Order: C-alpha cells, then structure tokens, then sequence
C-alpha cells in the first residue's frame, strides 16, 4: 500500500526526480498535524462499536425488508455478515486515514466489492446507506471539542469523509 | 512500500483488527524523527550532483582499472561513465526517498531486490558501489541525528552489497 | 506478549531481518509516549480500591437485579459482591498493564481472549463490566494526554465486550 | 517472546499485584536510557557485515581445520551455512539488545541449538570462539565515542556482552 | 441442511460410494421416528401464539427490568416488546423446522450460526431466551416421545445459549 | 443439500411461515412411502454394477465410433474414465432417490457438467443415450415384483426416471 | 469399523459436537433393523459347513476347468479345494459379521480392502467368488427382511467383485 | 473406533470363528437395552452445558488455588480452555456411552492426555476431581425418574459411571 | 508421453534448469538403443497378423471354455472372437510404439493405464493376455538385441498383467 | 509432452495403425542425425550467460526507453524479471532442439505468455526482438565448424531458428 | 549426488515403480561416454600442477591489480596468492569429479551451491575465476570428445560464474 | 545417494585428492562390465511379479500361522502389505544393482525399517525368509545362461547377494 509519503516519492520515482523543495515542505505539513490525525483514528477506533451498531440499527429501520424473512440481512448468520461488513468498511476507513491515502482502502477492500456482492445477493445500495450513517457519527466523534486541543481538523475532517464517500460509492 | 505507517497498518490487517495504541505510539515516533530525517534529505538532494561527481571520481580512484580496462562493464569510455554516474544518482536519489519515506521501502523495492542478480548478469562489482557510498558518507556534511538519519540508510545500503 | 517492541523485533524476525529504522522509530515512539501512560498507571493504581468500591456500586445501582436474584451468576450475597469487586479490580489491574506495557498485550492475553466464553459459560452480562468501566473513565481524574492513555484503553476493554 | 516491561509485568500478574511505585521508578529510567538503546541497536546492524566477516575470517584463520577438504566448514554450501549462523546469532542478539531482555534470544535461537550442532556435528566450540569475536568487534563499535553525544554506556554494554557470552555458552 | 437423509448422503459422496445398508438403516430410523417429531411440529403450530404470548409475558415476569430498563436493547416500549415476541416466535418457528426435518439442521443455519455475535453486538441477554424456551417446554402439553422430541430441540437451542 | 423435508422448510423460512397444515400432510406422505423409497435405493445399487457395465456395453455396441482407434472411449485409461462417469451418475441418482429432492444431483453432479465435457470433447449426446440405458434398466429392477410385497411404487418410478431424464438433459 | 453407531459418532466428532438426535435416530433405525439381521446372521450360521460345501460345489460346476487345470490357483488338487472352501468359509463367516454389526465394516475391513490386490496377484477370478456369492444367496432359505438383509450384503460382495 | 457390536466380531475373526448362539443372544440384549441407552445419552447431551458449569464452579470452590492469580485456570483464556476440557471429557464419556464400548474414548480422548498434562503443569489430579463431580451429576440426570417411563437402568448406570472413572483414571 | 528424452527434458524443467551432460548422455543411450529397437519393431509389423491370430489361437486352445461359455465377456461367437484378436493387436501395435519410442510411455498411456479396471467391469481375465504374449514372446523370431528389446516389454506388458 | 519419436507414434495411434515403413525410416533419421542434435544442445547451453547478456544489452542500448525510470525494466526487480525471461524462453528452445519437437515449447512457456505480458503491461514486441537477437547469436554458435567434426547443420540449424521464431510470434 | 545412474533411479522412485528401458538406456549412454569423460579426466589429473599454476598467473596477468591491491579479498601478498592457486585447484580437482561421475553432482554440490554468497561475503570477484577456467579450457590439450567432455564441464562452471 | 562412481568421489573430497589411477582404473572396470549389471537389473525387473509371488507362497506354506486368522498376514488389506513390502524390497535391491551402491537401499528402504515392523508387530524374521527366497530366485533368472551372451557374471551375483542379504539382515 501507499501512504501520504510514499505516493509522493512512487511518482518522482516513476519521473527519475528527487524531491522538490515545495513537495518536502508538503509532507513536512503532513507531519506536522499529524497529531490531530491520531486522535482521528484513535477516536474513531474507540468508539467503533458503538458507530457500527447505530448504524446497522438506524439502515434496518428505515429499510425493514432487509430483516424481514427472506431479506438479505434476515438469520443470524447473514446479520452476523452484515454488521462484520461494516465492521470492515470502518476498519479499512480508519487505515485510509492513518495513512493519508485511500490505497489500502480501494487495493484490499473496495475493489471488487461491487461484483462479490452482485454475485451473493447483497444491496449495495443499502450498504452505501449504511456506510453514509458511519461517516456522519464518525464525523461528529472526529469534531467532538470536549476533551482535547482546541484547533481546526476541518481538512482532517474533509480527507475522513471522502474515504468514506469512496466506499458508499464502490459499493452502490 | 514498507514505511511506519504502511507497516503498521500491515500488522493490524494480518490480525484482522483496528489500529491499536501500540500502532499509533510507532506512527508518533516517525513524525517526531521526520525533522531529521527531511534535515538529511534536503542536504543530499541540494548537493546531489557534487556527491554524484566526487563519488564517481573516489571509485575511479580507489578501483583505476574501471578507466583503463576494455569491456561493457567498465568506465574506460564516455559510455560507462555516463553509466556508473547514472547508478551513483540511483543510489543517492533512492536513498532520499528512504529518508522522505521514513523507511526503508524505497531502497528494498527500487533497489535492493534483484541487485545481486544484475550485479552478476552485468558483471559489475558490489566493491565499487560500496566505495562510492562510503564518499557520499564522508561528504554529506550533516551532523546531529540528520547525520545519523543519512548514514543508517548509506549503511543499509552498504550491508546489501556485502 | 503484544509490545511495541515484541512487536518490533516479531515483525523483523518474520522477514529474517535486522532491525531497521522503521521499528527503531516505532520503538522511539513508545519511548516518548511512556511518561503520559505511566502517570496514568500511576494515578490508577494510587487510586485503586476507591475505583473498584465506586465501580462496583456504580454496576449495583444501574443493576439492581444483581444485588437480589439468588442465582450463582449474581451478587446478592457477599460471595457473589467478593466476585464481581475481584473481577472490576483484575479490570483495573490488567489497564495498568497496558500502560505500562505500552500496549494490548495485557489485556489481550489476561483478559479478552476467552472472555465471551467466560461470560456465555457463567452468565454473566457484559454491559455489567461497560458499566463498571464508564465508572472508572468518569472517576479517575486525569487530564490531557495521561487521560487519553487512560481512556484509550478502557475503550479498548469496552469494545471488546460489545 | 518478553521486553523488560512485559518481564516486570507478568511477574506481577502472577502475583495478581499491581506494579510498585519503585517497580514503576525502574521501568521509567529504562525509558530514560532508551535513546542509548537505539544507538546500539543502530550501531551493531550498521556493521553487521563485517562484524560477521571479520570473525569468520579471523576463526578460519586461527582454526584451519574447519575450511580444509573434510572439514565443517568446506565447500560453499558448508560455509554459507556458517556464515549464515554468524549472522542468525549476531541477529538476535541485536533483538535482545532492543528488548532488554533475553527472551527472544533463548526462545527463538538458543534453544536446542547445542542439540542440533551434535546431530549435524557442527563444533560448537568453534562457534562459540566466533561469538566471542563478534562480541568484541560489536562492543568496540557501540563503544566508539566519534559522531554520538558523550555519555555513559557502561551498563548497556555490559548487558550486551552478556547476550553474546549466553550464546557462546548456549553452544560450547 | 443437515438432516439424517443429508448426513447419510454426505458420508457416502465423502468416499465416493454407493449409499450402504448402514445408510439406509439410519434413514429408517428418521421415518419411524417422524411420527413423534411430526405430531410435535403439529402441536407447536397449533398452538404457537399462546405458546409465543406465554413466553414472552414469562421473560418479563422474570427479569421485569426488561419492561423498566431504557435503551434499544429492552423491551421497555412497544418497539422492544414487538422485538422480543417477534423474536421468541422466530425460536419457535425455526424448532417445528428442525422437528419436521428431523435434524437440527434448521436451527442450526437460520439461528445458531452467529447467535453469539448478535447477541453480544446487540447486548441481549441469552437467559431471556432460555427462560423463554423453558416456558415452551413447561406447555407445549404434549407426552410420550412426541414430548421426548419437542424437549429435545427445545433443550439444544438452551444449550447453544449457554 | 436439501432433501424432500428441508426443501419445504426453506421455502416455508423465506415466507416466514410455519408449514401449513397441507404442508406437514404431504410429507407425512414421503415417511409413509419411506420404506418403498429404501428398496427402490437398496434395488438401483445391489445392481449398480450390472446397471453400468450393461447400458455401457449397448452404448458401444450402438455407438461403435466411440471405441474405435482416435474415439473418445478408445485406450483404457478414456475407457476408465467413461465407465467412471456412468456410475457417478447412477450414483447420484441414487442419492437423489434416497432425498426425494434432486439437488445433490444437480449441485455436485450435474452442474457444470456440460461445460467440462465441451472443454474435454466428450460426446454428451452419447453419455445422454448411456444414462437413458441406465434408466431403463434401473427402473426395471426398481419395478420387479419378485422378491417384495407386491404394491404400487408408480408415483416413485416416476420420480426416479426424472432424475435420469434431468442427469441426461443436463449433458446433451 | 464403519456401524451405523460408529459412523454417527464420527459424524458428531468429526464436527467437535455432542450427539444430537439426528444420529440418535440412526442408531435407533439399527436398532429395529436388528430383529431381521440377527435371524439372517442366525441362519447362515446354523446352515453354514452346508452352505459352504455347496457353493464351492457350484463354483466347481459352472467352471470345471478349476478342478482340472494345473496351477497353485486352481482346484485341481486337495490343496487347492482346502483354500477355495476356505476362502469361501471366509465370504460366509465376514458376511455375519457384518448382519450382527449393522453395516459394511466387517466386509470392508477384513476381506474387499486389497480384495483387488490379491486376485490380480494369485491370479483368482472374481467370478469364482461371485458363483459362490449367488448360491449363497439361492440356498440361504430366507424369507422377508431377512433375506433383505441377507441379500443386500451378498449383493454387497459381489459388486465389489465386479 | 469399536462399538458394542463391533467388538465381538473383532475377538471371534481374530479366532476365526462364526460368533456362537450366546455371543448372539449377548448382543440381541444390546439391541433390547438400546432404548435406556439412547435415553441415557439424549439427557446427558441435553444437559451437557450445567453439567460442565456446576462441576467447575464447585471445583473452584474447594480449590481456590486454581483460580487465584498464578493458578492453572487464571486468566480467561485458560478458565476457557478448562472448560472446554471438562467439555471434551463429558462429550467423550457420551460417545462411549452410545458405542457400548470405551474405545472411542481412550483412542480419541484419553491415551496421551496424562503427558500433555505434565508437559503443560495442568494439575492431572484436579481434572480428575472435576471429572467425578460430573459422573456424579450425569448419573443423576440418567436415573431422573421423572418424565420418562418407569424401569430399571441400573447396568447401563455402573456402565457410564465406569467410563467417567476411566477418564479420571486416565488424568490423575 | 514418457521416453528417454522428454524424462530428462522432465528432470532439467523439474528444477528449473538447462540441460546437462548428464541428461544427454541419456539420450545418447536412447540413440545408440534405436537400432535394436526399431529392428524388433519392424519383425513384430511385419509379421503382426501372424502374430496375432497365432497368439489368438493360443489362448483358445490354452482356456477352451472361452470359446463354449456363451456370455458377452467370452469368444464363443463371433462377435467375441473379433473384440479377443482386437485386443491382442492392439497389445502388439503399442508394443511396437514403445520400442519405436524407446519408453514404455506408448504402453503406460494408451493400455496400461485403467487396464485394471477394465478387466474387472467386463469380466476379462489378465491370464488370457498373459498367455498370448507369452505366444508372441515365443513366436516373434527375434536374435540377439533385438529380441532383449521386444522380450522386455512384452515381459513389461505381463507384469501389468500379474 | 512429445518428442520427435512421441509425435508420430501419437498420430499413428489415433488411426489405429502401425507405423508405416516410410515413417520408421524418417525417424531412423532422426537417430542417424542425433549426434548433431546433441552438439547443437550443449553449445547453446554452454554459452547460455553470454547469448542472454548480450542480446538484453543490445535490446536497451536500442530501445533506452525500457530502462529509463518509468520503463519496464527499471528498478533491478524489474530487470532481474526481464533477465530471467529472456533465459527461461532460450532454456524451453534448448528443450524443443533436444526434442525435436515444439510441444514443450509451446505447452510449458508460450502458451499463455502474451496474456500474461499484455495484464502486466510488458512490451511484448520488445520481447521479441531480444529474442531474435537470441537467436541470431545461438545459431553462429551452434553453426561454427571450429572445434568439432565437419559436418551439414544445416536442417537443424532451421529448425531451431523455427523454435526461436514461433517463441517471438507467440509474444509479439 | 546428481549423476546419469542417480537421475534414473530418482525417476523411478519418485513414481514408485521398477526401472524400465526408458532408465537403463540412459545408464547405458553413461557408460559409453565413460571413455572420453576418463581420458579427460586423467590429463587434467596427471597435469593437475602446471594447469594450476598457468590458471593462477593467466588471472594475474589479466588482472594485475589483484597482485597489487591490499586487502585481504586480493592476491598481493604470500597469503592471497596461496588462496587463490588452492581455490583454482578447487575448481581443477572437482572438474574431474564431475567427469568421473558422469554429471554435474560434485560441482553442483562441493562448489556452486553457496558460491554466490561466498564471493559476495569475501568480495571475490566470479571474473577471476572465470578466467582461470578459460586458461584450463585452452591449455588441456585434449581433442575428440575428451575435450568436448572437459569444456562442457568448465563452461557449466563458467555459467555457474556469470 | 551415491553410486559407485560418487561413492569413489565422496571419499576423495573429504581427503581434498584428485581419484588415483588405481581408483580410476577400478572405475573404469564398472562401465567394462556395465552391459551385464544392465542385464541383471532388465532380468530381476521383467520377473519380478513371479519372483514376489512365489517367494511369498512359498514362505506361507512353510509359516501358516502367518495367513491363519488372527496371523499378521491375514485378511486382504493385510496380505495386500505384506505383498507390497516384498515388491518394495525386491525394487530397491533392483536400484542398489544398477547403482553399483547399497546407499539408495539403506537410506530409502532399510534405515528404520525394523523399528517399524516392531512398532506394527511384523514378524521380521518371517519377512527376512521371504527375502532370502526372492534372493535365490533372482540370483537364478540373472545367472541363467539361456538367451545372452555366454560370460561371467559371478561378481555381479556376488554384489546383488550382498544386497538381498543386507535387506534380509536389517528386518531379522
Ligand atoms: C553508548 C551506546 C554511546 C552513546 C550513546 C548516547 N546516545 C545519546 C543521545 C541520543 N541518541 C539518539 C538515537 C536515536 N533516537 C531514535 O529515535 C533512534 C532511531 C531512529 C536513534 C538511533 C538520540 C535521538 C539522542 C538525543 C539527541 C542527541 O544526539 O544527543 C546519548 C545522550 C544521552 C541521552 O540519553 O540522550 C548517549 C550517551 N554515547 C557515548 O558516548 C557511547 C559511545
């Protein structure tokens, strides 16, 4: 995978170029807020539990057919599926935000997600649902001011959001 | 590529888990060595053709019959000068990737693998290329942990040809 | 047991490798990290008994059904009340592990693994133990970075009974 | 495999006692003294080529009977092998260095190591004379007080000399 | 779906063989006793709301937090109460599967199979569904081997809970 | 694999429902010819051997092209291998038999089947006109009034050449 | 030794799982089988120096060359009629065994494992077996399930010998 | 593995002998007992989980030594891996009980189990204290007269209880 | 197909090598082997209809039964008399494709491989080939090197058969 | 895989016929000319190292765009890959001159190999010029009538050029 | 040890089967080229000092900087030259190894197994030794096929070099 | 494992010597008589079915208690191994001749042998009487003067004896 380091140095690789003098200040930037950008993962991962289960709980009761019997999400073991999927979604998110970069996300969990759940069955489109509630509780917990340094995670906050936007996007 | 954070998030997938406190403590402790190790990798990449030149000339120096002998693998002509020039650039070019990287990902996947292959093909010698590392050691004016940052990676590279 | 630096040198020995400046900063990092986590330790462990007592009480109140049904499962004897303040402090106990530790590990290997089991075989309700474990985030008293080790991994206890 | 603070830590467990306020005090100065760790860490797999190399060289040298035609060390696949041995010891004792703490060293190397020297025939006398040079040659450039901040290192060293002195006992 | 006739069938296709005497014996075995699983499956439809109504108004007579406690998990307002009687009939329900299938089959695949997780992620109480399932052995009325076979699937899915 | 009961159950669990009055009637009726289904088995493989060698024997006899020099059944390793696919679908039938359901035959047998006999060349045509022999044999045995109470096994026959005619339709 | 009991527990085990009444019922249907195998074991028994004369006769009838042509295969000579009776003593006698344990694995066990083996290296035709199997069967003097059973197993050995 | 059955018919092809009209008339009693003993394992099997808990948790109670902090059965993961032993021995002591025969016992469950204890310090002694807690529990549970039509289980009772002594034997 | 050349072409590939003098020395064998081969290859062609009705006739005469037995499986009729001298050419035909080869691939291939099995599901007995190689064995007016090779896989034949 | 001697037995089977006197001859001649066979084998392999080395040297010196950064063959993974490529087609074309025949050629190494360049992007048609630089310095070498008996090559010196070409078709 | 004869019985054993024509014409081409690799042999033997010694001093010669150079890697001194003449021998001695056993067994085993990572470690350059065979290869004095055997050897160890 | 000629090998490079002229003269005797040892390897080979049959026959004619019920060569599956150990024995002497060595036979097929036949309870002895019986009747075929050149191969009959009785030895 790449994070926000080694895609910058991939691509001067690919040009046989050192470094420039504005891409070395850029990632010294990356450095440089990287504090906020562990509290973003470590407070995403810390309430994991919690963001995958309102989730799930909220997708179900807007779209009950999914538990009724016969729905794709009805037994225990495809709810069980269901809310790992999650689980995974939210994982894969938080691994894209440590790194800065959304390879890990789309090389070892979005790609191909789209065709694996065509083949099984699965509504995509509820999925994305799904993974669009995650993003706004994760969000919310990313942004709480209560208990930490007050300061700006807005760009923080944009870069979490898009990966979640790119795995509602791979998956509907 | 390997890195810290490529790393660490490497360990958490093959267990299947989010990133734990163990993980982020590693990732807190690249950030706070970048400011040496970018400290190195400005200075390299500044003095870049310097350090190419005069590392070319120590192994001319130190190893004459690179200049003298006849043969595709020597530098007896403006054609294998131009190669070994082109390989020192290599090295120190994918050495400050490592430095930027934080790793050593770059010299591994750009580099390391398949060098003892090619060495062999091409019939050139790891000595010289050790030599040429040991002047861009010498000369790279760093003190401080940059100076540590430049040379653990000079020496990682050294250790592979050896 | 899961360190930042067993976890270091499993990472280098699965590759057959020296250690290099990847694992050395990540083990830099659990250096720097070690004083916010060991005034955490501290606090805790000088606050021990008062934590355990409140957290106790904390799971009698929001549970009362605990303190009466004559099940083996529940508290409503002294036998049972004896339990569920040893189960709390091993909790406490196993947190200030992690601290020290720098890591899971602690937790991980006393406490998690087997636990669901544990829970299924005894009947006993993890949302007791959340309880108990909001209790000791609510009450331990710290402040900046030591409270966020703290917290770290009292989360980590919670999510692991949800 | 065990750190200095996982060692610390399962003593206390199996006593199902919190850490004392001195246990805690030691543990600190272990931190405190870290940044040395890693020089000698850093420092002994800088050179570990020709820590390796120089005490092959010097034992054959020394000991001409383990490279002559019907020794343990001849032809190359026999001296790869001990070659390679050189550097599996040196290698984990760089991992005990880091962890402070043996462990890793007896687990993963030591154990039934004589054992598999006698089925091979492998002397380990003569391994263990080449451990000792690697040990003098590692403490001599851990040692060396040119490009590092002056200070003491005496204890580390000392702890360092006892890693390889166990391995050599391990196999004599 | 594991039933006697699948099982028999597995054993044989795992060897590559014609189905034995030692086959057909056991799949006999399952027709003679469907007289009592079959008159079992019938008396639980017959009866399966009393028998779901019952059930759910013993849970709640029991642990009567169930009706007091707040949260999604409880059954402290309509929607939870709905839950919970949807629930118990799901228990039911999938028990007159397994009976008329003469296999446990059935619940093993539609409710067993990340029983655990559920209730774990959804915080439900495994001994609100196994005083559920002792309400339906305690009334279901039946006798002789008929009763025999209900109190046996009623008791794996008790065991499962446990 | 489902057989006659668990095909009822799953599609009774996808509605939701419990098994309807009728339901429960009709496979009280499967138990009830429980004992004629076993002897139709037990008849299908006392005789499985005779069953393949002699439906094989009248499909070369017929279809000489298959055995001669350059045919498909030529040397006895395509021979083997032919015999082979004769009582893979006797075999399955059987299963089938024994499940009152045909899904083992169509899931572990048959599907896919066409296309590895496409990619092999194997004549399905020909192996469609094999199993047709073995049906007509089968249902013989399945019907000799020798040896049995005499009774009607006419709705089972039917059910038995069903599995034959779907084995046979799913290679042509 | 495959029985309809030890297939079941192998079945539960093989899944790390307590008997459930999907194999209980196998066993049960071995358990009604019994009546029929047991007078079949019984009978064959009783008749069995008859039975064995017999078929040995019968081989010897519908292939003369077996007692005429010379060869350590043959039954030209005493030798060769005390191992052919012998072996067919061995059909009868595994036979039995397999009636009173409900299942093939006597028969797999002791005589059809290698069977091929043998016929091919001592150079004995299947065919021979398969005579004596069929007058075994014409003469065995059963009626109803019992001759089923009888039956079924005989027909068991002559398919593998064919 | 051997069932009842199967036992008598291993001991007379090692004779070589047709089984005689007592050894017969023997396993014709098996048959008529075949219903106490599927009754004998359906109520220990339906009981299987309070069977293990009870005869744990009084474990612990007279040997508190177990469970404190340093004992065997300290930690989670260990208190589960008890547990599942105690589960392991019952299941096997059920098997045992449906063959007729302890075979599938000692070949599956017992022989080796004594020197896997020492090698891991698990006290062999205190296994076997829990194990007899659930003979006594199961046998209970079998003779419950309640609920089952009246008769005598008394042999098939002292052969359970031999198989629970056989795995304490077997541990201690 | 196995000869002497694609076997060391098989242990050159098998470890990712060139050819070697030790494999061509192999084939070197094979050529200087071809002549006596390709001798007896072209005495047993142009004698083979000889051969084969000599072999044929051998047979009948040696098991007279299978000229009177009326079953499918014997040659009392026509139709049996032409499947019994199609075999035996087809044994002579890929006897002389292996010695053309130089390997018994030809014979492992096309004869040898399920010969087993069908000799059991039609009932043929493996001492009726027997016998007619040891015909042709006796028959083919071979000397010298020539008739080591045809004697050698004829014999090879025969061993398949026993 | 066929040899030379496999082929025509193979195509002489599939019409159920002996070798016909013509075809024995031709492969007589195969036999006759096999020493040949054996030089043209030994003097490619021989000289393996130096036909690989040269052949990729003259292909980047007139195609410098495989080896500037963001070529194909940059970075020495990618060399050592396309090294090795270049020895793995001349080793298959050794294989088919000692085979006198394609089918391992065809079987083992090309089959497939355009496929594979094409999902990996390798430049197929600057694989097969350095094929044919491959090939143009094995025939001088095998054709040079320095150091061994004098003799016409030549038919085997077409067939291996055959070999060379169908490996560059099959990539081009 | 890879020879002819060692290859054959390896294929046999790796199918479990008895050895065929197909692996005695292999050996039996062993046996013929016995007498060219045996004459090559003996000379290289019997003229074993002066091949030696010419090789050392061609390597010399092309490469003088190896006398002149310090270090312990080169040739200036008593100690390196006397490295060097027994490396050369090495070579020389397992040369005839080869030729005696028919393969490449010995040098793959006693020489080329490792020999990558030995010149590496030692810095010794394969273009010395690559040299010095080439001296061996034009100074024999062989013709015919012994020399065909003894450069097909000096080149596989050439290739083993390059 | 070695044949003669790298047994002769072996022994000189762990005296770091160039072979001798007596032991290349000695060599040079092997490949004269090569001819008849490929002779004695083709006549053991094409009787081998007969010389394992009828030694075995025999042996159970003369030891009855082996095939007798209960014996360790009784029932198919039982006598199917014993047969398979004749065989197996018979081919590695068969590799032992060709090679010119014991080693193939000691290292792949005596090393350990006679602790595997304690461990199962295979009478050895009885095996080292087949062994010796597959001897005679082997030495018999190689040395019959029918149908080959007429020489002297009781060298050869020597070292194939040696073999057979050093299998017989390892088992007794
Ligand atoms: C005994 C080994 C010798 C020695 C050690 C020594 N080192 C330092 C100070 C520092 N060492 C480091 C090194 C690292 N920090 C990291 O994170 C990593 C991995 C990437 C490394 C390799 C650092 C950062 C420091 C502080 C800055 C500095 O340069 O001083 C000291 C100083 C005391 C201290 O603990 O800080 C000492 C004594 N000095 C000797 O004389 C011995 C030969």
């Amino acid at each position: 995978m790449l994070d926000a380091f080694a895609k910058v140095v991939s691509q001067a690789d690919t040009k046989g170029e050192f470094l420039s003098s504005a891409q070395l200040d850029a990632l010294s930037n990356v450095v440089k807020d990287g504090s906020k950008r562990l509290d973003a993962v470590n407070r995403m991962t810390s309430n994991a539990s919690t963001i995958v289960a309102n989730a799930a709980r909220s997708l179900f009761e807007e779209q009950p057919q999914l538990i009724q019997p016969g729905g794709n999400a009805y037994t225990n073991r495809r709810m069980a599926a269901c809310l790992r999927d999650m689980e995974i979604i939210l994982r894969y998110v938080t691994y894209a935000t440590l790194a800065g970069d959304s390879s890990v996300l789309d090389d070892r969990c979005l790609n191909g997600l789209r065709e694996t759940y065509q083949a099984l069955g699965v509504p995509g489109g509820s999925v994305a649902a799904g993974v669009a509630k995650m993003k706004d509780a994760a969000i919310a917990i990313v942004n709480d001011p209560n208990g930490i340094t007050k300061g700006d995670c807005s760009a923080l906050v944009s870069e979490i959001a898009s990966y979640f936007d790119r795995a509602a996007a791979a998956v509907a | 590529m390997k890195t810290p954070i490529t790393e660490a998030i490497a360990a958490a997938d093959t267990q299947g888990r989010f990133l734990s406190n163990t993980e982020l403590q590693a990732v807190n402790g690249r950030f706070e060595r970048a400011a040496a190790s970018m400290e190195a990798a400005r200075a390299l990449t500044n003095n870049a053709q310097q350090l190419i030149d005069g590392a070319a000339n120590a192994v001319y120096q130190k190893f004459p019959y690179t200049t003298q002998m006849q043969g595709a693998n020597f530098a007896s002509d403006s054609r294998g000068k131009s190669k070994c020039a082109r390989d020192i650039g290599y090295y120190l070019r994918i050495i400050t990737y490592s430095l930027v990287a934080g790793g050593t990902g770059p010299l591994d996947e750009y580099l390391i693998a398949g060098l003892d292959e090619i060495n062999r093909t091409f019939d050139l010698s790891p000595s010289w290329y050790v030599e040429a590392l040991k002047y861009i050691k010498a000369n790279h004016g760093l003190s401080g942990q940059a100076a540590n940052e430049a040379n653990t990676y000079i020496d990682y590279a050294i250790n592979a040809l050896s």
